[PDB]
């Protein structure tokens, strides 16, 4: 009964085998690309910025610039002296750090008093500082162009290409990773967005980017035990299902189902129309697999229970389901071959109702879509994906010729190049009509793919994104003097991996909200009750945002509570609301321009109305063809902007917080090697040690900061007469803290 | 009785961080460390008695329904009135044995898990404390 599952994951070197060929044609002519070293042309622009503080402090001219970037100035120059371990570095840095120390004091005490304050609560001083719009201000990126008087190099100039939002950018691994899982938490008033003169810059998928851009590389690997190796005997099955007409309930695609004695259903599945045995074998296997370790991971779902799977002649199929009003539909789909396969399962009535049916009350719908969200995550941590919950297709017209093969990404920043906003969906509302998620929990498993193939060159890689495991190529990213393509994009070939794995998470997500949001509409449409109307809009959206808090509660292991409020910071839940309510009813469809541009500018508060120059259809609203409404104009982003918000916030929570945890562990196994004997150094390093232990901890959590605080007395307790002025102050906080949780522990007790 | 809802989601993070490889199986050459994060205070000697009791088959992976029960072997009794009072005293400042009712109040509210004000009023009224007056936390854990 011990509930452990059957994964495992590790770290590689590299993904870098069986690649595509590292060349791209052009009208004959045949381009190489090569690799920008992320990690050193930062570490270069981190030097040269150094000696740009350094020309600065010789140029006495300290007056030049405002105060707060004076202040910024120092706080990063204090935290990148701790965050080194460089010992003739650090000497240096601190050398260089002491004359803004000598002007600020000195000058500005008002300022200078909320530093020390800032100095005393942790010793990476600079995160709690840029916890708020002083970030938006690029401090160092403006220094290097004033003080640098020398010809840039190449790659520098191709990487502050790409990042020149943020100051945050130039941090060493440990800094970022801890300001970029602080910058969620209630303290941070922090909206990635920035105005300049009338032109919105977003890059609330930049920061995502360039944390990725940093991990090791992921690798997993399935135990002996899993179904993926198991080299399973072949089914036995001599049981057959004596079929009667009199007790057909309906007809569905390929599927038809007959009613039990037990309430329950009996359903027959025949083949599709170029679909082998291959996959009926494969998908009874999987769901013998499903119910053998039902008790294991603990998949909350009613799955449906296999029974038999043969061939029979065509001709009492055709004879049986002849009776049925869509017979035209069913005749078509099967194939022309007169000996079909079958497969037979058993399930409750419940898996036959999609997701999306308008006949359930809200209540039913939050604890079904809690169902289904839960058991995909914990199902897809096992090792199983599942590519095929619906057909999102982008366009139509380019369909095989392009690179995407019409197949809507969700991080479509990320794999891609020059590739910003999120794509236009196409007919959505059938898009998701025939969706996998039953209010009974999850269906049709037949099309499973091991997670192993999401980070190879299987045959599904290899299909869909070609263009991330080819490389970017660009017209402006051609040197001439090289005749080779630069980027740094290309570097991602041996870290894609990653951006695989974050896609399949994006993407589940926004099936989940396509369904929801199709509910949504299906049943307002025949209401005239407009409170009633945001009283349905209100609870969707509510339990849209408990779906992504299960997510990240499965992945990481944050408390579901938390993870909610760290996630309703970021995407303003009242616009993600209205931003549904609108863009999906055929309601705004009956509007002039002017009362359009007045629904828009009330709908997208902050952020600038939304342009589109489509024609709209009555009935409809915007269609490229002229009977199905899509989501947004012709060649544009998402109308759904808020949504796209959400979907960057769950990504980067969790990778940001597994990557932050692979650092405190780094930390912790430093301090420990401190203070058992090994690693002998004096008091001073053993403190720093422990202090920097502290500011690796998840945010607003508690227990990790009680961890430390436990070394931190045996540290103390080491050092006899060791000075302790500097780190009395921020242990004695989360001594209290401990304090007060004992006491409203205890305080438990007002029952009976 | 058993332990609450806030015990279980204190004992599964701490418990889905120390998983080193993210499995559900926690090895047993670390476990003296988890159990100091959860607020226990181990000899060398408890913690071989658990290695052998639960991993006597030599396997030395640790799921998380065996984890709570093996906490809750421990959390037997470990903590009294005295803990609790230590864990009150360290308000106290000069060891006179009584606390403001203003501070109590702000800690309450600040900190930790954030209580309401009509429980931390019900928790300053019903211990009969005068709202001028000053707290005998000694009497106050006697009293609860
Ligand atoms: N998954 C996606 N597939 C395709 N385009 C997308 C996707 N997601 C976003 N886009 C948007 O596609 C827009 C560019 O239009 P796109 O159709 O890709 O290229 P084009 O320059 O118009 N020529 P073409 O590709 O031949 O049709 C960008 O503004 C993106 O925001």
């Amino acid at each position: 009964v011990k509930q452990y599952y059957f994964a495992r994951r590790g770290e590689t070197s590299t993904h870098d085998t069986s690649l595509p060929p590292p060349v791209k044609v052009l009208s004959g002519r045949s381009i190489p690309l090569k690799e920008i070293p992320f990690e050193a042309t930062r570490n270069e622009l981190v030097q040269i910025y150094l000696t740009s503080i350094d020309k600065l402090i010789k140029s006495n001219k300290l007056n030049s610039i405002p105060s707060q970037q004076i202040a910024s100035h120092y706080l990063f120059l204090r935290s990148l002296a701790n965050s080194e371990t460089d010992g003739i570095k650090k000497n240096q840095i601190l050398s260089l750090a002491k004359p803004l120390g000598t002007y600020l004091a000195s000058k500005e005490p008002h300022v200078w008093k909320m530093i020390n304050e800032l100095i005393e609560k942790s010793e990476y001083p600079i995160i709690h500082y840029l916890k708020n719009n002083r970030a938006h201000s690029n401090f160092m990126l403006a220094l290097i162009h004033e003080y640098h008087k020398e010809p840039l190099t190449k790659n520098q100039s191709a990487f502050v290409q790409k990042f020149r939002d943020s100051s945050v950018f130039l941090f060493p691994n440990p800094i970022y990773t801890a300001w970029l899982a602080h910058s969620y938490d209630e303290d941070s008033s922090f909206n990635p967005m920035f105005r300049e003169r009338l032109s919105t810059n977003f890059y609330h998928s930049t920061l995502t980017d360039n944390l990725l851009l940093r991990t090791e590389p992921k690798e997993v690997t399935l135990s002996s035990e899993h179904h993926y190796k198991k080299e399973k005997g072949p089914i036995d099955s001599s049981f057959r299902y004596q079929m009667s007409s009199d007790r057909l309930l309906r007809i569905q695609g390929r599927t038809l189902l007959f009613s039990t004695p037990q309430n329950d259903v009996v359903a027959v599945k025949v083949q599709k129309k170029g679909e082998p045995k291959s996959t009926l074998e494969e998908e009874f296997e999987m769901a013998d697999y499903l119910l053998k370790h039902q008790r294991r991971l603990d998949v909350h779902s009613k799955l449906p229970q296999p029974l038999g799977q043969y061939s029979v002649k065509k001709s009492e199929i055709l004879e049986i389901s002849r009776g049925s009003l869509d017979f035209e539909r069913f005749k078509t789909l099967i194939d022309d071959s007169k000996d079909l396969e079958v497969y037979v399962y058993k399930a409750p009535q419940s898996y036959f109702t999609y997701l999306h049916d308008k006949n359930q009350d809200l209540e039913d719908l939050t604890a079904s879509v809690k169902t289904n969200v839960h058991d995909l995550f914990v199902l897809l941590r096992e090792g199983i994906v599942f590519p095929q919950l619906a057909d999102i297709f982008h366009t139509h017209f380019g369909e095989d010729e392009r690179e995407d093969k019409g197949r809507y990404q969700a991080l479509v920043q990320l794999l891609n190049v020059l590739q910003f906003q999120l794509g236009r969906i196409d007919k959505w509302q059938k898009a998701v009509e025939y969706v996998n998620l039953r209010s009974s929990g999850l269906a049709d498993l037949g099309d499973s793919l091991p997670i192993t193939s999401l980070f190879t060159s299987s045959d599904f890689t290899k299909h869909y994104f070609s263009e991330l495991l080819t490389g970017g190529y660009h017209p402006t990213f051609f040197d001439k003097s090289s005749g080779t393509a630069n980027s740094l994009f290309t570097g991602k070939r041996r870290l894609f991996g990653n951006y695989l794995y974050l896609n399949t998470i994006a993407e589940y997500l926004l099936v989940i909200q396509l369904t929801l949001g199709s509910y949504g509409d299906k049943v307002t449409r025949d209401m005239m009750d407009k409170p009633k109307k945001e009283a349905v809009w209100r609870e969707l959206a509510n339990v849209m945002f408990t779906s992504c808090a299960e997510a990240i509660h499965i992945m990481t292991g944050i408390p579901q509570s938390r993870a909610l409020t760290l996630l309703k910071q970021r995407a303003n839940i009242e616009k993600h609301f209205r931003q549904t309510q609108f863009w999906m009813t055929p309601d705004y469809s009956k509007l002039d321009e002017d009362t359009l541009q007045m629904e828009q500018y009330s709908i997208y508060s902050g952020e600038p109305e939304y342009e589109f120059t489509d024609k709209l259809v009555s009935g409809v609203g915007l269609s490229v063809d002229g009977v199905h409404q899509d989501l947004g104009g012709y060649n544009r982003e998402s109308p759904l902007r808020e949504l796209e918000k959400l979907l960057y916030a769950t990504v980067t929570l969790i990778e940001g917080t597994m990557q932050l945890d692979k650092e405190f562990f780094k930390q912790l196994e430093q301090v420990e090697k401190i203070l058992s004997g090994e690693i002998k150094t004096d008091a001073n390093s053993c403190f720093e040690a422990v202090a920097q232990l502290l500011d690796l901890a998840r945010p607003g959590c508690h227990f990790q900061k009680r961890l430390v605080l436990s070394y931190y007395e045996e540290a103390k307790l080491k050092y006899p007469s060791a000075p302790t002025d500097a780190y009395d102050s921020r242990f004695q906080v989360v001594a209290r803290t401990n304090a007060a949780i004992t006491i409203q522990r205890f305080w438990r007790e007002a029952r009976k | 009785d058993q332990l609450t809802e806030e015990q279980i989601a204190e004992f599964k993070e701490a418990f889905s961080l120390f998983d080193k490889d993210g499995d559900g199986t926690i090895t047993t050459k670390e476990l003296g460390t988890v159990m100091r994060s959860l607020g226990q205070n181990p000899t060398e000697a408890e913690l071989q008695d658990m290695i052998n009791e639960v991993d006597a088959d030599g396997n030395g992976t640790i799921d998380f329904p065996e984890f709570l029960t093996m906490m809750a072997r421990k959390m037997k009794d470990t903590d009294s009135e005295e803990e609790i009072r230590e864990a009150f005293r360290v308000f106290d400042k000069d060891g006179n044995g009584y606390i403001s009712a203003a501070e109590l109040r702000h800690v309450m509210t600040n900190l930790g898990e954030k209580l309401t004000d009509e429980e931390v009023d019900e928790m300053i009224r019903e211990a009969d404390i005068d709202g001028d007056g000053q707290v005998n936390y000694e009497e106050f854990v006697q009293m609860m």
